[PDB]
Order: structure tokens, then sequence, then C-alpha cells
């Protein structure tokens, strides 16, 4: 049967999205 | 992530969810039409006589 | 044709101003002030400066649209990969468009001083491909010699061309071993391509590299049909990756405009026009030599022996340098360009430049056989081989004949022994014989290694005379196919549903199948998934479902791993829409 | 994990006032110094991470 899986957490690949850039620091204005 | 629109950070955001097991499958259609809503501010207030909290809904009322 | 900068619109109390640039300015970041009569400078913003090839002016113009799109915008690449009888295409993500390609690169070139240079491509890619050289020979690792297969589906597994570039920079990453170093081409033209100059990898397959210049390769075989020892100076590659650069030449002689190689020596790097190699002038460019020698050489086998005598040997001409493929323009499918490196086969023009080179450089079998190989073996499967020969004399006579397979590396060096067989056979009154043998799984003496190919080697040995006769021909492992399903067009911010199928052509079943699917655009991050246990009967088959988000043309690549194998990909396209107002 | 390691940071400098019959203004105003002392010891480390901004040999010493 065509059937659909089930989740799986691995953290094998994830240094591979870390980006360099550095942020900096900002204000912010939140709002609810 | 990379967006520029509140529609695709609804959809990635309720795809993460799925994912997840957060929510049911058969909940995102619901989830995803009231997070599209209009967003108002305070001066149309007056214009809308007064508002009251609510809760939603499967059937949509 | 200077700087300067014209009031466009002027109002009450804003100003409108269209600053213009020189066609030949240093590129990198700038910085824009402003002087008033009476205070002092005063900052106003920052910007980036790079080629373009849509001005007519500069060096680097690419006059075609499609191609200013396929060499410069695009960031989902194919890179060609296999042996010269089956080519099997692996789907990279150059990512030159990414937040910090940019820096990086420009913090990675301000490590040459000529600043005044800065304003022409040619030193900025010669200085980048060599300093892209050295980081690979200083940070690429040796594979483990130790056997760890639980771990083998983490060491082979590539996300893109960002990834290794921040590694390399910064030492913050997964390395890459010694099993890819084919990488640096995929890197040096990530990198072009964010400056802003068109690129494009070529990959080359039976390629002559090591010896510099020579037109002769020397090879040594043991007297079962196998390699005794392991490594030599110059060998022959299975396949090769080289770099390709479009940009105009104004300090050479006029002809030279277009595509050039970019070819790094083990440190200083350089470009040569393509048209040089071809034609064959070597006193234009000191690496012109190099490369010619490793597109058309020839090779001599010598046969050790327990004496230790080397011995020449008759051997079945291979082709070296042969099938250059590269991706084509607009589509999906592989282009080959071999026409723009050398002349035809057999033909005038080729001689005529081969004797040339000849001469400047000059100044400085009673029985044969042939062997009948398939171009591709099923993994863990099996395959028929044939093996013909024929004499000719007037008697009878008996031969030796060996047959060998071994695995061996991308660059020739030596993997492991597999398989060697020995038997006798007797000929008479010139009569042909054929020998149909196969070749199984079943019976190879261990594992071959993950990402290695087959050669096959047979030698006949007369019993009267000392004179043997070799032939050699080189196979690849091909894997299970991975059908992708999905509907051609798709519309924004709508769901959208792909379906998986593979089926168990193996003989033993899968276990901890995980499969991954990812893809720019289309999803955030990878996603992983788990299944069950899969039977050699029966197949498996999945469905997903997702929402794209950007328009344009994407793609999904998706991933399988189990303990039979690892890292099995396909990709498949898709043109998604903006919505109907 | 970060962000948790915050959130728990965060949670570790916050006070307490229980409900007393003291009078309003003496009651608020005792918690100067307590929060003073807090926040010094919230502020104290800030560490994120060294400079690590590129390994770079550059051929000159």
């Amino acid at each position: 049967q065509m059937e659909e899986p089930a989740a799986h957490d691995t953290e094998a690949t994830a240094t591979d999205y870390h980006t360099t850039s550095h942020p900096g620091t900002h204000k912010v204005y939140v709002e609810l | 992530l990379q967006e520029t629109s509140l529609a695709g950070v609804a959809n990635q955001l309720l795809d993460r969810f799925i994912f997840e097991d957060q929510i049911r499958p058969q909940d995102r259609e619901e989830l995803l039409r009231a997070l599209l809503l209009k967003h108002s501010h305070a001066g149309e207030l007056e214009a809308l006589g007064g508002v009251k909290p609510a809760v939603l809904t499967r059937s949509g009322d | 044709k200077w700087w300067s900068a014209v009031v466009e619109e002027r109002d009450a109390q804003s100003w409108t101003i269209s600053v213009t640039t020189p066609a030949d300015a240093v590129i990198g970041h700038y910085s824009l002030l402003l002087q008033v009569s009476g205070r002092k400078q005063l900052l106003l913003g920052q910007f980036t400066l790079l080629f373009n090839p849509w001005n007519r002016e500069d060096a680097v113009f690419l006059k075609n649209e499609a191609q200013r799109m396929e060499y410069l915008l695009n960031q989902n690449g194919l890179i060609y990969l296999g042996t010269a009888d089956c080519i099997q295409a692996e789907s990279w993500d150059f990512g030159q468009f990414e937040g910090d390609v940019i820096d990086l690169s420009l913090r990675l070139l301000s490590k040459d001083k000529q600043v005044e240079k800065w304003s022409q491509p040619v030193h900025v890619a010669r200085v980048l491909g060599a300093l892209l050289h050295f980081l690979k020979e200083q940070r690429v690792l040796p594979t483990p010699q130790t056997q760890a297969t639980q771990e083998g589906a983490l060491l082979n597994k590539r996300r893109g061309s960002v990834p290794i570039l921040r590694q390399w920079l910064t030492g913050r990453g997964r390395p890459v071993y010694d099993g890819q170093a084919w990488v640096l081409a995929a890197v040096a033209c990530t990198v072009l391509r964010c400056l802003g100059i068109p690129a494009r990898v070529v990959t080359t397959f039976a390629s002559a590299q090591g010896t510099g210049g020579r037109l002769l390769i020397d090879e040594y075989y043991n007297e079962e049909g196998l390699q005794n020892g392991e490594g030599q100076r110059g060998r022959i590659w299975i396949f090769q990756t080289s770099t390709e650069c479009w940009m105009t030449r104004p300090a050479l002689p006029q002809g030279y405009d277009g595509w050039q190689i970019l070819h790094p020596s083990a440190g200083s790097c350089d470009l040569v026009p393509v048209r040089a190699v071809k034609e064959g002038t070597l006193g234009l460019t000191p690496a012109v030599s190099d490369l010619f020698a490793a597109i058309n050489a020839s090779c001599v086998v010598w046969k050790c022996c327990e004496d230790g005598t080397l011995e020449l040997t008759d051997s079945n001409t291979k082709y070296v340098g042969n099938n250059i493929s590269t991706k084509g323009v607009g589509s999906d499918r592989c282009e080959d360009i071999t026409q723009n490196y050398k002349y035809p086969e057999g033909s005038l023009q080729e001689k005529e430049v081969l004797e040339r080179v000849e001469k400047e450089k000059m100044e400085r079998s009673p029985l044969y056989l042939l062997l009948k190989a398939p171009s591709s073996l099923p993994l863990r499967g099996d395959a028929q081989i044939s093996v013909t020969l024929v004499n000719h004399s007037e008697q009878e006579k008996a031969v030796q004949l060996a047959i060998g397979v071994q695995a061996v590396h991308y660059n020739g060096v030596l993997a492991a022994k597999l398989w060697r067989k020995k038997l006798h056979l007797t000929l008479s009154a010139n009569l042909e014989k054929i020998i149909t043998i196969g070749l199984f799984f079943s019976n190879f003496e261990r594992n071959p290694p993950e990402n290695t190919f087959l050669r096959l080697t047979a030698m006949a040995t007369h019993s009267e005379s000392n004179l043997s006769c070799f032939a050699q021909e080189d196979i690849a492992i091909c894997r299970p196919h991975l059908a992708i399903k999905m509907p051609e067009k798709a519309e924004q911010y709508q769901p959208l549903t792909a379906s998986v199928s593979l089926q168990n052509s193996l003989d033993a079943p899968m276990e901890d199948c995980v499969i991954s699917i990812l893809g720019r655009g289309l999803i955030h991050r990878e996603r992983s998934y788990r299944f069950r246990s899969v039977w050699p009967e029966n197949t498996m088959c999945a469905k997903f479902q997702f929402t794209p988000t950007h328009v344009g043309l994407q793609r999904l690549t998706v991933e399988v791993d189990c303990n039979m194998f690892q890292n099995l990909t396909n990709y498949k396209s898709v043109t998604v829409v903006a919505p109907e107002l | 994990g970060e962000l948790l390691h915050s959130l728990e940071g965060f949670l570790d400098c916050s006070l307490v006032l229980p409900p007393t019959d003291a009078p309003s203004e003496q009651a608020l105003l005792s918690l100067v110094p307590v929060q003073r002392e807090l926040l010094r010891r919230r502020y104290q480390s800030s560490p994120a991470k060294p400079d690590s901004s590129f390994y770079k040999g550059l051929d000159l010493n």
C-alpha cells in the first residue's frame, strides 16, 4: 500500500547550515 | 527562514508543525485560513463599534 | 563614461541623483562620502561593485541571453561522473548567491596586495585559483584506513559547495576526505560566479595526468594479470574535472577571446585558451604542453616476471581523453564538447598537429585476442564476459589465459584485489575460439569499497615464445533506479504531492532505510524519514506533501540510505507560477 | 538548546514578591538592592564566542 512515513530527527548534517555572518546589535519594537 | 511574505512563513510553519506531530494533518487548513486574516489596527476600532474575543471552530462558524 | 552624478528629479525637500560607474573599476566594498563647502566629510552608505556580462564595453560580456541565465544566474547544476561508457549525473547546489559567499570570497581575495590590478578578471581568477588549490591541499584529509560501514553514510555525502568553502576558510565543519577531491572545480566555479565571471565545470574521462609534457605512460602488470605494488608517477585517471572561465585576453595576440581553462599547478595558477590546446601552440603559455599531453597520449604496458626482468607486450590500444561532456544550456541534458579540444580521429589535421608537436619536441604476434564486457555491472548481480582468440600459424599451440578483476579509485589508486582465474587453451589449424565466463558478486574475496570502479584485465601467454597479448577494460557499478512522480506545473501557495518508488533487485533485504528530501525554494532544510524492511520480492513506495513558496523553475532532490548501499540520490524539476489575480 | 538555556538564565534572575501587609511604597522600594545584585549577577558573564572569524595563515607572519 502507498503509505506515509514517520518522522526521524537527526542532526547528522545540521552543521552544513550555520552561517558565518555577524548579525549585529539592534533594538526591538514588540507588538502583541 | 528565507521568506518575504506572511503566506510563505505560515506555510513553512504549518509544514514544520505537521512534521513534528504538533498538530494533526486535518487541522492544517483551518489554521492556515485563520492565520491569513486581515490585520486591523487601533484606528479602525471606532469604525467597528467594539470587539470581543472569539474561538475557532471546525465548521468555520 | 567616468564617475558622475546627475539630478533626475528635484523636489521641495528631496533630490534624486543617478550615480554612474566607469566600465573598468576596482571591485570590492565601497563607501560613499559627501563634501559641503563648510562642514567635514559625511558618510552616506556602503555598496559593492561587481563585473557584469550585460555591458558591451566590459571584458566579460556574453552576447546571448540564455547563456547569461545558465552560466551566471543558475544555482542548481549537474556534475557528470562515472566511466566514459556510462555517465551518471549528480545534482550540485552551487549556492553562489548566499548571504556570506560574497564576503568570504572578497576576504580571501584581499590576500593579494595588488589592489590596482583588481579591475581585470584575469588576475582575480588566477589569484583565486591558486589560493583555492592551496586551501584544498591544506585542508583535505586522507581516507581512514579502518573499515566502518556503519558511519560510511556520513563520510561521503555532500550538501553542496558553500559548506566546503566555509569549512576550508574557517575549519568549523565536516571535512572532506581524499575520496572526493574533485570538488575543487565546483568550489572555484561557485566563487567565480559569485564575483560575476561566467564559469562552467567540465569533466574529461580517461585523462592522462601526472607526467608533464611527455606523450608516453608506463604501466606495470603482474604475472597473474593484476598490478603489483601501489601507485606510479603518471597514470591514467578514470575522470578529472576542470573549471572554465568566459572572458577576453587583451595581453595575448588577437584571436584568443572566449573560454579559458583554469589550470592550477602544484603556488602559482594560470588560465589557458582552449584554441591554443586544440591547435597545439606550446609556446603561448607554460601550461599548454601539460594540458595538451593529458588529452592525447599513448600508454605502454610492461609485464613483470618472477625473475624480475620487464618485458614489453602487444596490447590493444586504449583511448585517452575522450567524451568530454558538460551540462546543456537551458535544459538538463548533457552535451559533449570534445570537438572544441581535439580534431576528429583519422583526419589530416590531427595527424599534422601530432607530427608538428613531435617535431618541435624532438629539438629538446601469431595470435591475438579481443574482449567483450558489459558497460556496467548490477550491484550484487552477475554478468557475462567473452574473450576470443584467433591464431595465425601452420602448427597448433598451447596458451595460458589469465583473467583478473580488481577495484580502483577514480584517480588510479589501487583499492583491493577481487578475482583471479587461470586456465589452459589449445588452438589448432587457424581456428578462432570464444570463451564466455560469468562474473558474480558471490565469488569476490571481499566487498569492494563505496566509490570504486572495477578493472578487468586479460593476458594470454604463448607457451613457445615469450611475447604475450594483453587487454583491459573499465566497468562501473550501477545501483537500483529511484523513480519520482510529480506534476510538471504547480501553483504558488498550494499543496503539492510527490511519489517515490524503489525496487529491491538485490539478494538481501534492506534495513534502517532512511530517506531524506531537500531543495532550494521548496523546503526550508532537509527532512528525513524512516521505513520498514523491504524484501527482495516486493517494492517500496512513499508519498510526500509540501507547498512551494517561490516562483520560477525549482527542483527537489531525494536521497536514500540503507545497510546495503548509501547515498542513492535523484532529482526532479518543476515550474511554479504566480497565483491568478 | 541555546534558546532554552537563555530562558533558564532569564528565569534564574527573577524574584517573586509574596502578598505582604506592609505599605505599598516601602515594599516596592525594598526591591532595589536585591534586584541590582541579581542584575549584576546577570550581566557578569556575557560570553558568546571567541574571535574565530578566520583561521588565516597569510603566508607572511
